[PDB]
């Protein structure tokens, strides 16, 4: 009775949840580069945010703060490409902080 | 030690220079082999000739090909290739048949260590296109006991000298098929009409089969 | 000229883990203060040229 | 003596045939390692090309038939002001509470799908989930 | 592409025109072909 | 086998 | 087989295509 | 190349392998095939093949 | 007389067990599934050489398949443990800036080598002038990146079958792996992807050496007596 890679698959809820384009999730910030927020989802890839004017000071490392998400990799094909060109990061709007 | 090394081709290049005008240097085109299989060419540029010979011949035992050859002095069957514009074909031949080939892959072929074949080059006679196009075509040839194992089939050689004979020549290592091969009462190959012109008696030259010099 | 000694011993294994980027002295420099600057984080003139 | 035609065979196919032919005196290390394991593909170069006329992908679209409920659940409901949290391993959202009952209610034997999505709905404010319709 | 050339190898790279990048770059380099493109279609 | 001139001298090297 | 494998199907989340203001109207 | 499909056909050799030699009282030969059917499909190959071969002997 | 008991007991007697190290208690599908190693690029980015290995797209995302990954994961952790074994250099490349200082770090824990600097024309194909006559090049390398950061093949890749180097490779959908040696699809840029390949390598490599070590002192002991 091993779980198989398609029953993980089926109920992940990166896989329940659908497509990303404007879904409310719950990321982490990992790195921080100024007024840069580097913050993980649970995606492929991380997200960066600036950080907001108001509170600024409340979004250190490590704090969990509330994403829309609008896509889970920026992809594009260009004239004359035969692939597809990533900047290898998520599309998201920072909302603020996930507090108890 | 093991490996002899050709000339192939020496060449003069003219380069025209923004401040010294018309440059001359030299590109040389080198074979190396051992006889036994390994073989391989190298291009070689330099301003004095002795320079691009030690360059081309150097680098070549570097990029050394192995080449298959059936029992050791022939290929395991007819090679037809084009690389760019020189076509080349290559015909398997028995013992005592020799190098009858374009002088250039002669050359090779004794570094090589092939004794009998034929070979045929048309099209454009470029020295490297026929030099890279004839190590590619060497190096793509299907031995028997590869044949044997992709088709799971025995490979059975049929001797004229040795009447109706069966010589298996490669088993496969696998399991052995019980379907005969499908037995296509027409196949549909392509054919060159120089080996039909030639086996029809139609084929009229007064250079082929010419009394020539042992290579 | 202290060129350094053979960079690997009778085994041919090099002594440094960063050997084969062929400028080992340098990043090794490289890496000892990026690690610096992050563990810095994890715990947050005219005198000298 | 060696060979760096790295398009031509494989390091292993090369490197046998020129220990056969007496190029090599020794086996390299890797050499015993990769015979007695080696890799599913043998690795030979190969040029991609590019598909023309009627050559597609053989990569198949991922669905469910809850993907169906999905759909339906955002269009109607849209997405739950709850925020998922993709961390948790066994996070369930809204919308797969909405799945998991949809799916209950359907083994009891309805087959109706407007009728099986209204009763989904009723059950779940029952039990009192916030489901706000988008208009 | 068109008539208009769009060869470029590192068309994937990502375009990063700062005040702090012109001081970390080699002396040597040269503007390339396509370089000047990204400069005029961003300065319009 | 046949003679081509050497590259260099061993002495000539750093 | 297995039932969790995915199922051959038509996209479920697929959006309707854009229309312009005047779509559907004489 | 031999220009066409199964070039085989157009060879000496090819045309010699027919075994069909009529007897002195056949004067006339008439084929009556199909171009498309599954049924049809031997005399097809018959006429594509054999034909050749019945003419050269 | 001595040295062909030593190769044998020694050197040819792990090539006579399937798992001599045991490299497959190390990971499961489930724990590749947690590391996100599913989770491949769009599928505009897909290189076809990669389809193969790719269970489906997912809302135009592709998911790797975690089976074959297990599958060519244990191939390539067994290679690794060993050619760590057999005391042969192995060299982690990686261009991915976000991890060149984790991939430096478990290279010297686990005693071996890392290059995540750009890399300079000639280190494996003209290693001799770089380093010397005498320089020892890698025995095996891996790739925790295959592409450069142009979304090209790292140069090594090339270079090492020039070299006859055997190469491990994580490769993503979006990467070539006809010229890696023991490739193995997966996640090449989730930072838990990542970490997890570095424990599992380093684990392998450090399993190996403390192998070879209890063999050779057992068979030392044994020879006196
Ligand atoms: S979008 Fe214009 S008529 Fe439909
Ligand atoms: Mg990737």
């Amino acid at each position: 009775n091993v779980e198989s890679f398609a029953s993980m698959l089926r109920h992940s809820p990166l896989t329940q949840m659908g497509p990303a384009k404007d879904k409310l999730v719950i990321g982490r910030i990992f790195h921080i580069v100024e007024n840069d927020l580097y913050i993980d989802f649970g995606g492929k890839f991380h997200c960066v945010c600036r950080r907001p004017e108001v509170d600024g000071e409340k979004y250190q490392k490590g704090t969990r703060v509330r994403l829309r998400l609008l896509d889970l990799e920026l992809t594009s094909r260009f004239l004359g490409a035969t692939t597809d060109t990533t900047v290898l990061e998520a599309n998201a709007v920072l909302l603020g902080i996930q507090e108890s | 030690e093991d490996f002899d090394t050709r000339i192939l081709e020496v060449r003069n290049v003219f380069t025209m220079t923004a401040k010294e005008g018309r440059k001359k240097s030299i590109r040389v085109l080198v074979a190396v082999g051992n006889g036994k299989g390994a073989a391989g060419f190298s291009i070689g540029k330099a301003t004095d000739r002795m320079d691009a010979f030690r360059k081309a011949k150097n680098r070549a035992v570097h990029h050394l090909h192995y080449i298959e050859r059936y029992e050791d002095h022939t290929i395991f069957h007819d090679i037809s290739l084009r690389f760019k514009r020189t076509h080349i074909k290559m015909k398997k031949q028995p013992k005592g048949y020799g190098l009858r080939c374009h002088r250039a892959i002669i050359t090779i072929c004794r570094l090589i260590g092939i004794k009998d074949m034929y070979a045929k080059v048309s099209g454009s006679i470029n020295m490297l296109s026929l030099t890279q196009g004839l190590f590619r075509g060497l190096s793509r040839q299907e031995t028997h006991q590869q044949l044997a194992d992709k088709k799971g089939l025995h490979v059975v050689e049929i001797r004229e000298e040795c009447g109706p004979l069966p010589i298996v020549v490669a088993s496969p290592r696998g399991p052995l098929r019980k379907d005969p091969e499908p037995e296509d009462e027409v196949p549909d190959v392509k054919l060159d009409w120089e080996d039909v012109k030639t086996a029809q008696g139609m084929k009229r030259s007064v250079w082929s089969n010419l009394k020539r010099a042992a290579t | 000229p202290r060129q350094r000694a053979i960079q690997w011993g009778e085994d041919g294994r090099p002594f440094h883990y960063l050997f084969y980027t062929g400028k080992q002295s340098y990043y090794s420099l490289m890496h000892d203060v990026y690690g610096m600057l992050l563990n810095l984080e994890k715990h947050q003139v005219i005198g000298s040229r | 003596a060696g060979s760096r035609l790295e398009t031509v065979g494989s390091i292993f196919s090369r490197t046998r045939d020129l220990v056969r032919a007496g190029v090599l005196k020794e086996k390299p290390l890797w050499f015993d390692v990769y015979d007695a394991f080696p890799p599913l593909r043998e690795p030979v170069f190969q040029r991609p090309r590019v598909r023309y006329g009627k050559a597609k992908a053989p990569i198949q679209d991922i669905w469910y038939h809850e993907d169906r409920i999905r759909a339906k659940f955002y269009s109607v409901y849209g997405s739950g002001q709850r925020a998922f949290d993709l961390f948790n391993p066994n996070f369930k959202s809204t919308c797969q509470r909405f799945v998991e009952k949809y799916t209950e209610l359907q083994k009891l034997g309805e087959t109706d799908e407007e009728k099986l999505f209204v009763e989904t709905g009723k059950a779940l404010l029952a039990e009192g989930v916030i489901l706000r319709r988008v208009g | 592409k068109v008539w208009y050339e769009s060869p470029s190898l590192g068309s994937h790279s990502t375009y990063k025109p700062s005040k702090l990048e012109f001081l970390m770059r080699s002396t040597s380099k040269k503007t390339r072909k396509e370089d000047h493109a990204r400069l005029r279609a961003l300065n319009g | 086998a046949f003679v081509i001139p050497k590259k260099n001298v061993p002495t000539s090297k750093r | 087989s297995n039932e969790d494998l995915p199922i051959s199907m038509e996209n479920p989340y697929k959006e309707p295509l854009k229309k312009c203001i005047l779509c559907g109207k004489h | 190349p031999m220009k066409g499909r199964f070039p085989i056909r157009r060879t000496l050799q090819y045309l010699s392998q027919g075994n069909v030699v009529f007897k002195d009282s056949v004067k006339v030969m008439t084929v009556n095939y199909n171009t498309h059917g599954e049924l049809g499909e031997g005399a097809r190959k018959f006429v594509f093949f054999n034909i050749p071969q019945i003419q050269y002997k | 007389e001595d040295s062909t008991d030593f190769n044998d007991k020694i050197l040819n007697e792990p090539l006579k067990h399937s798992d001599f190290f045991n490299v497959k208690e190390l990971f499961s599908v489930r724990s590749l599934f947690d590391a996100r190693v599913h989770l491949g690029h769009k599928a505009g980015c897909r290189h076809r050489f990669m389809e193969p290995y790719i269970f489906g797209s997912r809302l135009d995302h592709d998911i790797i398949d975690l089976e074959q990954t297990a599958t060519h994961l244990q191939l390539a952790l067994n290679f690794t443990a060993h050619m760590a074994y057999r005391k042969g250099i192995i060299l982690f490349i990686s261009r991915n800036r976000q991890f060149s200082y984790l991939i430096e770090n478990m290279a010297r824990d686990c005693g071996e080598y890392a290059h995540t600097r750009y890399f300079r024309g000639g280190m494996l194909t003209n290693a001799r002038l770089l380093f010397g006559p005498t320089v020892r090049l890698p025995d095996l390398i891996i790739f925790l990146h295959t592409l450069n950061n142009i979304f090209e093949p790292h140069v090594a890749v090339r270079d090492a079958a020039k070299m006859n180097i055997p190469t491990v490779g994580i490769v993503d959908t979006n990467c070539n792996p006809c010229l890696i040696t023991y490739p193995v699809p997966g996640n090449d840029d989730s930072p838990l992807a990542v970490h997890l390949y570095c424990r599992l390598f380093q684990t392998a490599i450090t399993r190996a050496k403390e192998k070879r070590q209890q063999v050779e002192a057992l068979y030392r002991l044994q020879g006196q007596k």
